[PDB]
């Protein structure tokens, strides 16, 4: 949601798709990150792109 | 978060080495001459008597 509100402000269409599915963070190579685990217990830190 | 870091004792460096150098002294030019007279008084008889 605020990243589709702040993309809004800048002008740029937000995120959107079709068919069944679900919005999720992933890496580089695609690798989607666990939904159930702490950013903590994954290998996330400061300076990371998503 | 951040990952920890603790910095260890410096590896060492690659050594300068220092250089005093004393130049070459130049070449001495040679010292002029007077044309050998006793010489050239022989020539200009020879060729007179050519």
């Amino acid at each position: 949601k605020v990243v589709n509100s702040r993309l809004r402000e800048l002008g740029e269409a937000p995120l959107e798709a079709t068919g069944r599915g679900r919005w999720a963070l992933c890496l580089v190579d695609g690798a989607p990150l666990r939904a159930t685990q702490s950013l903590t217990e994954q290998d996330v830190y400061d300076g990371d792109r998503l | 978060m951040k990952r920890g870091f603790a910095r260890p004792t410096p590896e060492k460096p690659p050594v300068i080495k220092p250089e005093n150098i004393v130049l070459s002294t130049p070449l001495s030019i040679p010292p002029p001459e007077g044309k050998p007279w006793w010489l050239i008084v022989v020539g200009v008889v020879v060729v007179g008597l050519l």
